[PDB]
């Protein structure tokens, strides 16, 4: 069998859930597992094309196996956290950036 | 032995010198770069 993702005729016995968009979810599209926000995508996929990759060879667009709908995958929001403190001697109050 | 060149006029010349003073401040997220969303990869990276 050929494991590189493509229109997959053969799949295991997995019960599909409903497709939920615009929320940070774990997702499993035909064995492709990830975490992100799925949103409607304007990318136009050729029939043999089942997913899209970015410059890091990371899947950034996917095609829904049921509805054949193109979905952009965006990483769930993340960032750094900085703590502004006057100093424990001065006070225990802090601010969070 | 006895010849000197003396300026009889002048030019007010304005030139430019261009100096970089700062570069872009960049931050890198350890886990998100090495293990983007794989929790197992994050757990493995914890040992390093
Ligand atoms: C010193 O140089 C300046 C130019 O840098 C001379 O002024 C020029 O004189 C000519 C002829 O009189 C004019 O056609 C130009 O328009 C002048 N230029 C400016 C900017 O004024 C000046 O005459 C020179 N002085 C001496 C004593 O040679
Ligand atoms: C003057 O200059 C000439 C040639 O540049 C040189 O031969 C001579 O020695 C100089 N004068 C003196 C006193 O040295």
């Amino acid at each position: 069998f050929e494991l590189l993702h493509a229109p997959a005729t053969v799949c295991g016995p997995k019960k599909s859930t409903n497709l939920v968009k615009n929320k940070c979810v774990n997702f499993n599209f035909n064995g492709l597992k990830g975490t992100g926000v799925l949103t409607e995508s304007n990318k136009k996929f050729l029939p043999f094309q089942q997913f899209g990759r970015d410059i890091a060879d990371t899947t950034d667009a996917v095609r829904d196996p049921q509805t054949l709908e193109i979905l952009d995958i965006t990483p769930c929001s993340f960032g750094g956290v900085s703590v502004i403190t006057p100093g424990t001697n001065t006070s225990n109050q802090v601010a969070v950036l | 032995n006895n010849s000197i060149a003396i300026p009889t006029n002048f030019t007010i010349s304005v030139t430019t010198e261009i100096l970089p003073v700062s570069m872009t401040k960049t931050s890198v997220d350890c886990t998100m770069y090495i293990c983007g969303d794989s929790t197992e990869c994050s757990n493995l990276l914890l040992q390093y």
